[PDB]
Formats: C-alpha cells, structure tokens, sequence
C-alpha cells in the first residue's frame, strides 16, 4: 500500500499508484558425497561372514 | 560341525535369492535383424554361427571407379563386371524394387569360393566351392561364383577397394525362411556364446569356419604359451593389367592391432615387392632428364642469391628473378597404387589358452575341412591398409 | 537401475514458443564440460564455447569436441533436460534412440562420428543463447565430407560435389559464410604439406630428381624393406645454417596435433533391430556402443 | 570387455623383506606392461629384468618399440600374496573407472588423453627396487598425449644428430621449463625409428601436392597481410626461407584430369600416413582424463578417474 499525502496545492495528483509486487524465488541445489570400499559391501550384506 | 553345514546353507540359499535384477543382464549382450534377399547368402545352407558381411547399396560403386581410379585404367570394367552378375540371380534384375531387398549380405563361405582358386589347400578349396554349387537353393550357382569373382577382380582393378565396401555384420543364430527373402538374425555386438538360439532341442552354438582361410600364427612365428588371441579380417590384393587376385583370411594371435603390421609383412611381403612393381599401367612417365635437384640447401648459404619480400611474391617483376623449379611427378608408383593386404579389429578370445578344433562336417553330403571356434567376443573397429 | 543421467537445469523465465523448440529437439548430440550430475544450460549453448572476444571456427568446434564431452538429450521434463553421457552412461543400459540432422541415410552395421555443422540452428530468446547441434553422420563419409570441404578451399587460392552414398545425391554447394568460416582449416593444411614437403625434400636431396617409375621402386624397395641397411640409404652425409632438426619437431606436433582433430573416431555404432535397415532423415536410430 | 571384464593377478614370491613389501603398497596405481594377456604371472615377468632383451640393454628410445608389443595394464589393488591389474586393450573394468596416480612433473586436465612415456626426465628418475628379489622396477609417466608426441620428436630427432659427424633438449609447457635427461642411444632403433618415418614420410606425396606446392607463395604474401598466418611460420619453419628463393609453379596438363581430383587424393593419402605418424611411433593414446566431482586439474601426486579413449 503505497502512503499518500493530500498536498497543499489544487493541482491534480491525476492518480494514486497501488499495484502488487510478484517475483520469482531462485533455485539451488546441494551436494555431498558418501563413497564406500569394495570389501565393505560384502561386510555389512554378510558375504564375507 | 553344525556351524559348517548352517554356513554352507546359508551361503546356497542367499546366493540365488540376492542375486541383482533377477539374472536378466547378467550377460551383456545384443542382437540384431535385418530382412535381405538370399542371393549371396544362404542361411539355410551357411548354418547359425558364420560370418556376415554388409555392402554399400551398388548403386554408388559404378561411378567410384570413375573418380577414384589411377589413370589408364579403365573405368566402366567395374558396372560392365556387376551388371552380369545382377543378371546371373535371374531375380532381381529388373531394378525396379527400390529401398528394399538390397541382397546387402554376403555370407562367408560363399565369399570363400569366390577367391578360392588363389588359396593353398586347393583340395580342402574345392571342397567348398563343392557345397557352394550343391548345397545352395538356387540354380547355375557358379556363374554366379564367375560373376562375383570377376567382380572382385573389377573391384582391385578399377580401385574401389573391396574392404572400403565390404564391412563386418554380426554371426549367424537363426534365420525365418520364405521364397527369395529370409529375417536374418545376427549378434553385432558381445559373446557369440550368450545368443539364444531358439531351438530348445539344442543350446548355444559357436562360430563356424571353414579350414581354408584360418590361419594361425602361432604356428609360423613358434610362439607358444598361453593367452588372449585377437581375430582379424585380411584380405589380399594383387594389383596388375592381368586378371587379379583377392583372398580372405581370418588370423588367430596375440599381436595387436597396433603391432599386426610387421607380422602381415613378413606372410605377404612377396606380394607387397609385386604391386610397387607393377600396378602402374599405362600411367606415363614424363620426359626422361627432366626433373632437376633441390638448390635450397645450396642457395640458402651464399647471401647474393635474390630473394623475395612478402611485398615482391605474386609479382611477375620478381617471379622471373626467383629460381624456377617445376617438378613433375607422372611416373610415380605412389603408396595408393601399392597397396596389398587390409585388416580390421574383429573380435577377441579371453581364454587362458585359446581353443581350436578341426572337424569336418555335412553340408549334406559334402564334408569340408572346418574350424570351429570357442567362446567369441565380438567387437568390430575400423579398416586399415597396410601400404 | 544403475543408469546415469545427467541433469541439466533450464533458468526460469521460458516463453511459450522457446519452450516448443526444446521439446522438439528430443534426440540430438550435447556437448558438455565434465560428466556430472546436476548442470547449468550455460555450459550447453554455443556462446560457452569461446575465446574471447572470438566466436569459435569450424578448426575450434573439431578441438572443443576432443575435451568435451558428447550426450544424448533423453526424454525432456519442463522441469530439467536428462540426457545421459555416451561414454559412462550407455556400458550399462546399451540402447538409445538418436535422431538424424543429417541428410544422409543410415544404414545398418554403420559406425557414426559427429561432425560440427559444418556441412548446414536454434537460438532462444527469452534465455538469451544458442544452440548449436553436430551433425551424426557416418565415419567413412566423415573423412570424405571433410576432406572435399578443404578441395574447395585450395581453389580459392570437375565438380567437387558429387557425394553419392547408398544411393542417394548430395549437393555441397546448396554458400558464402560456410567457405570463410572454414578458412582456419585450410592453411594449416598447406603449412603442414609444404612443410612436410621440405625436410623430406631436405633430408632426401634428390627424390624428385631421381628417375621416373624404375630407379624411384628400387630406391623405395630398399627403404620399404626391413634388413639392417636403414640409414646410409637416407642421409645425404660463418655461413648460416637450415634449422632442419627443430623444424622436424614443430612440423611433428603439428602433424601431432591434426590426427587427433582429424580421425572422427566412431564414437556411435547403430544397430537396427525390429524395424526397417535404412534410417532415414528425422528418424529415431538406436546406438549400441563398444562393450 | 567381458560382463565381470578380465583382471590377471601378478604373483608375489614368498621371500620379502618387509621394507619392499611396504614399497609395493606405494605402487597402488601404477602402469605395468604385460607380455601377454595371461591370468597368472609372477613379478620376475613385470619386473625390468625380463623386459630387457636379448643380451643388451634398451636405452631410453629404443624402450618406446618394447612398449607397443607389450600390453600396458594398472595396477588396482596391492594385495598381500598378489597383485591385481587390469589391462587397457582389453575392456578395463565392470565399470569403467580406474584410478591412475601421477607420477609426472605435469598436472593433467579434464578430458586430455592420456599417452606414456619412459622415465626420461632429470632428477624425477624415480626406480622402485625389491632388494630381497633382486628385482628392479622402472615405471611410465604417464603425460597428456600433445606432450608425449613433443618428447618422441625430441628424441628422434636427437639421434639424427648422431649419424652426421645445436641445441635440442628444452621444452616447455604451461610455462614450465624442464629438460631430459639422455646420454646414447643406440643404433639399432633409431633406424627402426628412422625407415618407420621415412616410409610414411614418402606416402603423402601424390600428384596433388606439386599443385599445393604452387601456393608457397600465396601463403609468404598472405603471412604479410594476418598475423594468423604470421602464426604459422615462427621463422624456424624451412618454408619461410624456401619461399624466400624458391618461385615453383604447377604442372600442366594432369592426365586424365577430367575423371579425378588430384587436390583430394592428395589430402587422403596425407591423412593416412603423416597425420597418422602420431600414433606410429609411440604407442597409442588409449585413455583420457573425466573427473567425476569437477576438478579441472588433476595436480601431481594424486589420483585421477579414467575412461578408456576410443
């Protein structure tokens, strides 16, 4: 809502400015990363049990 | 002891049930089909696990000849050489069917009878060209075997080399038969072993080749011992006026085909001196005594030869102050022209010691000399001449 | 599952006709910098691919396709384009369909290289870009097409045209802009020539010299054979010297230089499998890589 | 490439000092040449013992020709009664991905294919010994593939030097001034090297290159006009100064010019022999660099994804 003012003067205002604002986010996206061994597969499955 | 028969239960049973996507892709492997005329093949006759080669479509060869020959030869000897032969299927010789039933395929064995007067075995030879008249469905089959030969011969002579033409196709493992046209079925790609057959009677099949193209190197070079083995697709070339040669041959070794070069020198190098040799007629020498030295290492030292600025070159005023030199070169043999044998990666063997068999079998009622071959991988490369 | 596929981020603020254009582009050749999961657009377009300062020449596209990395745009989401990379991603899955830009037919059993478009689009405007899309024809014409271009070019300083392949036309010459954006191409084709066509000329004081069609086979005889006698057939042993040996070794590597440019490897074989042999133009062929 | 793919295992004999079995766990990526594509071999069969020949001891060039017989294979993991490699030739692995440590002055970036080279460098010369097995190990450096083609030229062109009774030794890449470290060379592989170039030296020129040669003088008067063209020459070409003397001009009439194209034959045959003498005398450039998580350089000292390059 934009503030207005009645001005001391006749002269005309000719309009008031009241509109809406829209804006687009962003978007970004994360990384990581967890690599495991060969043999540390077959360990935690029980193929090497 | 209970421990061990738990162990040996529990490993059985999570060893089927945690097997990865069901056993679907547990060998890589693809296929393929293509819908090709019989006339240079015979799937019924070739049996599942030969060689197929592909062509280029003739419709581009006739004209080749025409831009790619060494000059004095002739050029319409390959169309005039390829026209009898579309003549000799009685089939198709009519031209109008168009974009299909190219008759793209040219199967191994048939090729083999074409080059076969050129071999060694000429006993073992023979006997395929036996079953090339006999076991095909067709008739007048060795005037097709004279067209087709004649043709190869057309190939060398008017210079569009058939290895430019002929390209690999995957082996043979089944085939839908009807009149004139068969649905072919090949493996492009992978183990020839992994390809399901269809018949449930019978299990997977092997490569199928007959004893007069397979050479080893094993035996020439006496290198014993095991390890992997490379096959390969080698033709031969003969250049001359005369009626020429052409074999195929499919060589077993460990080389590579960074290393194939000296090996195919020291087999074919007799055919190599041949083509430098001859192979140049009638191409025309220049004017004898003509031909003058380089003067760059003896203008270069003394500073009052005349040079050239880059304001003076393209001038006349300067071009006649320059040394003159107009070299000719009319009468050279150049490499070309002195091409001999071409191989191609074709497929490899990860066997520990690579297995051989000579069998011989019917091909009723013809009994041929055949290798068989064991557990190929197949991965096809580009062609290379070995000039 | 275990299918790779790369995903590329479109920025937001697509017009609906620039949307249609990358709907249509389904199976096409992508370039991109390094195999990765997530990636901007940026590194797609053709403005990614300068110098300066320099939009990139016909020599440049040959080198930026040796360090980049080809992919094939797979089904495109509004969202993201997945495409997946050939040289990771396809040893596992093994099937993809590839559409022609090019119009020359395929057949099957043919191994295919890319080409920069060279032989003769797409811009979008709202993102503010190009899009730049190699043309995937075979490697046996890639070598011809290629080397026909670099004919004409000699003779700016018979028809050259006629390309018949499988029974088909071609018209290389369709104009103005294709000759002068190859021009890098063709001097250093020459430079290497004549440059290599000196230090043999050097080294070998009298090739051209010796005599037509029979002394020249026995002088090539000889070094064509194998035996231990090499060298004393071969060298011809203030004032200022010729540079030979350091001219030998910048006309190598520039020799060097052009065999990885100019060998088109067969990066694509296609294997036709239910359906037609001959893969026209506009058509979805499937790709089966080396195993 | 199988579906599993194909890894041989190097057999360690059972006689080691513990300080070299603590060398060998150093070596977990390292390139090794295989004589064979066996699944079984020992470290006698690695090792530089057996890769000399007959007799004589290869120097520096002539190890370049026992190279591309051989089979170059890394080393994946350094087990305690083994050692277990993949071969280049064939399919290298179920996935696709080795790690390559570097052991080159030179880091590497994304995409570059990678060749190999002796170790031929000054002060890196770096020889793992196995002094229990009396066994000596001299390992490649692997190098981007423009380089490894610079230092095969620099040393051929070296030995051309020694068959006619200055300088050649510096090269430079990415502003790095380094030199190499040779004594002789013997004169055995030189002119394997030597008839190996002048062979495919003489199979580029066909009847299209006298017509090429007329263009000499286009290029000394357009080197004026572009400093692009002024890119070319760099004064140390012949064909600078041979231009400066030598006015040629073409031949007239081609015989049946009217069928052929002198100017392509010429170029084809240029490309199958000169432009292919790259991979003729080295061996080829097998694999090439696609890191994963997008590091541009791979620096030296450390690992580095690997895919095969066609």
């Amino acid at each position: 809502h934009q503030p207005l003012i009645a001005r001391d003067g006749p002269h005309p205002i000719e309009q008031p400015t009241h509109n809406y604002m829209t804006k687009i986010i962003d978007r970004r996206a994360l990384n990581a990363a967890f690599s495991l061994a060969t043999e540390a597969i077959a360990l935690l499955t029980g193929e090497a049990l | 002891p209970n421990d061990d028969t738990e162990q040996a239960l529990d490993k059985i049973l999570r060893g089927t049930m945690r097997g990865g996507a069901a056993l679907i892709g547990s060998p890589r492997h693809h296929l393929t089909r293509q819908v090709i005329l019989t006339d240079l093949c015979q799937p019924n006759a070739d049996r599942a696990g030969t060689l197929l080669l592909a062509l280029r479509h003739p419709a581009d060869l006739p004209h080749l000849a025409h831009q790619r020959a060494p000059p004095g030869r002739q050029t319409e000897r390959l169309g005039e050489a390829w026209g009898q032969l579309m003549e000799a299927t009685a089939l198709g010789s009519g031209r109008a069917e168009s974009g299909c039933t190219r008759a793209g395929l040219v199967s191994f064995n048939f090729l083999v009878a074409a080059c076969a007067a050129s071999y060694d075995a000429r006993d073992a030879a023979d006997a395929v060209r036996a079953h090339v008249t006999a076991n095909y469905r067709g008739t007048r089959v060795g005037a097709r075997l004279d067209r087709f030969s004649e043709c190869l011969r057309a190939m060398v002579h008017t210079h569009v080399f058939p290895h430019e033409v002929m390209r690999f196709f995957g082996g043979l493992v089944s085939w839908v038969t009807q009149d004139e046209l068969a649905s072919v079925t090949a493996v492009c790609a992978g183990p020839q072993e992994a390809a399901h057959t269809g018949h449930p009677g019978r299990p997977r099949s092997a490569v199928i080749l007959p004893a007069c193209a397979f050479v080893d190197l094993d035996a020439e070079l006496g290198l014993g011992g095991p390890g992997a083995a490379f096959l390969y697709l080698v033709f031969t070339y003969r250049q001359r006026r005369d009626q020429e040669l052409c074999c195929v041959y499919v060589i077993k070794s460990q080389l590579p085909p960074r290393g194939l070069e000296p090996a195919l020198e020291r087999l074919f190098g007799r055919l190599r001196i041949t083509n430098t040799i001859h192979g140049t007629e009638d191409m025309t020498p220049p004017a004898p005594n003509r031909n003058p030295d380089f003067p760059l290492a003896g203008l270069a030292a003394n500073p009052q030869t005349p040079r050239c600025s880059a304001g003076q070159v393209t001038n006349p005023q300067f071009a006649d102050r320059l040394y003159r030199w107009q070299p000719d070169l009319r009468g050279r043999p150049t490499a070309r022209t002195c091409t001999y044998a071409a191989f191609a990666e074709l497929g490899m063997m990860p066997e520990d010691s690579p297995r051989c068999l000579h069998r011989t079998e019917r091909f009723g009622a013809v009994s041929v000399p055949v290798v068989i071959l064991e557990g190929v991988v197949w991965r096809p490369g580009e062609w290379r001449a070995c000039a | 599952a275990d299918g790779f596929e790369t995903d590329i981020a479109i920025p937001s603020g697509i017009s609906r006709p620039d949307a249609a254009a990358l709907q249509r582009c389904e199976g096409r050749v992508v370039f991109l910098p390094t195999i990765r999961r997530q990636l901007t657009l940026a590194d797609v377009a053709h403005e990614s691919f300068v110098s300066g300062g320099v939009s990139p020449d016909t020599l440049g596209l040959l080198l930026a396709y040796r360090r980049r990395f080809p992919a094939v745009i797979t089904r495109v989401l509004p969202t993201r384009i997945v495409a997946c990379p050939l040289d990771v991603g396809l040893t596992h899955a093994g099937t993809v369909n590839l559409r022609n830009t090019s119009p020359v037919d395929l057949c099957n059993g043919d191994p295919i290289s890319l080409v920069p478009p060279v032989f003769e689009d797409v811009r979008l405007d709202s993102l503010d870009l190009t899009l730049r899309f190699p043309v995937p024809l075979p490697s046996p014409l890639a070598r011809e097409i290629v080397a026909r271009l670099v004919a004409r070019g000699i003779r700016d300083l018979p028809d050259l045209n006629v390309l018949y392949y499988n029974g088909s036309r071609l018209s290389l010459l369709a104009l103005g802009p294709v000759n002068a954006e190859l021009r890098s191409l063709v001097l250093n084709m020459v430079y290497s020539i004549t440059e290599g066509t000196t230090i043999i000329l050097t080294l070998i004081p009298r090739l051209f010299a010796l005599s037509a069609q029979d002394g020249y086979v026995n002088a090539l005889l000889q070094m064509q054979s194998v035996t231990r006698e090499a060298a004393q057939l071969i060298h011809p042993e203030g004032e200022r010297r010729l540079p030979l040996y350091e001219a030998l070794v910048a006309w190598l590597t520039h020799a060097g230089q052009l065999g990885d440019t100019l060998a088109l490897a067969p990066v694509v074989r296609v294997c036709t499998f239910d359906g037609a042999a001959v893969v026209r133009s506009g058509d979805m062929a499937p790709v089966i890589r080396y195993p």
